[PDB]
């Protein structure tokens, strides 16, 4: 899955 | 005596931190004299979030788009710009609780204290350390970026990390409060790998240090090595090679106990070898690397 | 996601710390309003600590014998009095840095955080579980006595523990906020063991629906069990009872995960009947049970 | 050993 901007 | 994972206190961090909100994006800023710094993705949109073009989205923007809360009071941003990937919001009230800080960047293997922050209110105070792959091992859920991490010498906050993102792993990334990031990653939610992690062998061996100075021995043995003979067993158990610099941090520990580093690396080796064997040491099956040397003394009394 | 031993901000109580000293003895206090709190053995000497008789200790002291300073700033003594195994300072400044607090006492199970503090200066922030047999696994070193551990709810501190002294195995006793020790202990330097702990069951059982919710699933099997006959194989591992009433507090972690509490009960069984293989649970090789169900929740979102 | 008061 990709990254997540928190 | 005792030895746990030990946070700063965080009190001087709470004072500093306001929630920023953008549109429909909230997160966390750290106000420091006129100046809130926050991750520059509150300026992103749901659906700008793939490869964001910051410049372009911050163009867009003015500082009446920014919402800035201290608490329940509002800061009026009176300025904006970017820094590489935070931005500087200039407020008209400099923050009266704003400490004496500094803004460091570590090193892979240093550790720092994280304030986990939402809607620009505290939830909790954790130690972590910085990976040598440039990732830390958090716990942070939405909303938690601008989240900072800072260590404490003296009155100065050392401000060394501000929070971003989680990959998909769970491990998280960061930048300096300078706004580069800590590793080969970029605030795009797209497929980013960290490179394969290693074990940061001089904070194991401190770690080692800690449990003579709390009465665990079972590990010790009579036993020596070389710099170059344990070095090729850390290879092995993917350990990061040990420098005679490591040794000579390792001297007040060393001289403390009485165990040469040497002496203990044999330990090491014997410990990566044959395994605890059912044992425990300060309350751990595996081998600890998230404790420096300084951290060990700091908690160690003589 | 992530999953860290997370202490509480540290910052309302920071401001609450002293420094208390008579003779040549200091520990901290805790002051709130116009009183300061600190263990009674403050009025000791090195010699009067095998069987004090702090009563009469008490009385051949004077408000002029307890130096009380809060930073730099000497707090003038106006009265004094023990409460139990705490002494009661009445100064004649108000502490404006008073939080909204509570005293209350705990349970063996639920956890709190630790401000460790030495000469009425905090060093460093951690989380402690209340023992089953009444003992804390802190870090404390000689003048630590007198640091507090606390909850924080909204914006209300429960002050719930002040450490007064280690037992020879390493481990720390102390008192509520009332001055009554947790534990059959005694504030003198005599010989004194704590009975047999217990591991505590509902803990690990919500540690390990906080590692499903933070991905590990390695351990779950399609198995299930009866609270009876789980509870057989709990007390051979020296395991505490678990009751009805912990698998309802269980019950919300069991709906967001989907997995039910006993079905989970039998995932424990197959871990301690057969233990880990070498896999890890959110970085532990050990079965963690310093996590209340509450923690749990307090940091994994839904 | 004894306890300690600390």
């Amino acid at each position: 899955n990709r990254a997540t901007l928190q | 005596s005792g030895f746990r994972k030990m946070a700063f206190p965080s009190g001087k961090v709470e004072g500093c931190m306001v929630q920023v909100t953008c549109g429909t994006t909230t997160l966390n800023g750290l106000w420091l004299d006129d100046v809130v710094y926050c991750p520059r993705h509150v300026i992103c949109t749901s659906e700008d979030m793939l490869n964001p073009n910051y410049e372009d989205l911050l163009i867009r923007k003015s500082n009446h788009n920014f919402l800035v809360q201290a608490g329940n009071v509002q800061l009026r941003v009176i300025g904006h710009s970017m820094q590489n990937c935070v931005l500087k919001l200039k407020v008209d009230t400099a923050n009266p609780k704003t400490p004496k800080y500094k803004f460091v960047r570590i090193q892979p293997g240093q550790t720092f204290s994280v304030l986990a922050c939402y809607n620009g209110s505290p939830s909790g105070v954790y130690q972590c350390a910085m990976r040598p792959n440039f990732t830390i091992k958090g716990s942070f859920l939405n909303g938690s970026a601008g989240s900072v991490g800072f260590n404490i010498d003296y009155d100065c906050v050392s401000f060394c990390y501000m929070h971003h993102m989680e990959l998909p792993t769970g491990v998280h990334a960061g930048t300096d409060l300078e706004g580069n990031f800590y590793g080969p990653f970029v605030d795009r939610q797209t497929a980013q790998a960290a490179g394969t992690d290693t074990t940061i062998t001089v904070n194991v061996l401190a770690w080692l240090y800690a449990a003579v100075i709390n009465g665990d021995r079972w590990f010790l043995n009579r036993f020596t090595t070389t710099l170059n003979d344990f070095n090729l067993v850390a290879m092995k158990y993917n350990y990061e090679p040990l420098t005679q610099d490591h040794v000579d941090i390792l001297g007040p520990l060393s001289a403390q106990t009485g165990i040469a580093v040497l002496d203990m690396c044999a330990s090491l080796k014997e410990l990566l070898q044959n395994g605890m064997n059912g044992r425990t040491i300060l309350g751990s099956a595996l081998l600890e690397d998230e404790f420096t040397p300084f951290d060990v003394v700091r908690q160690c009394s003589g």
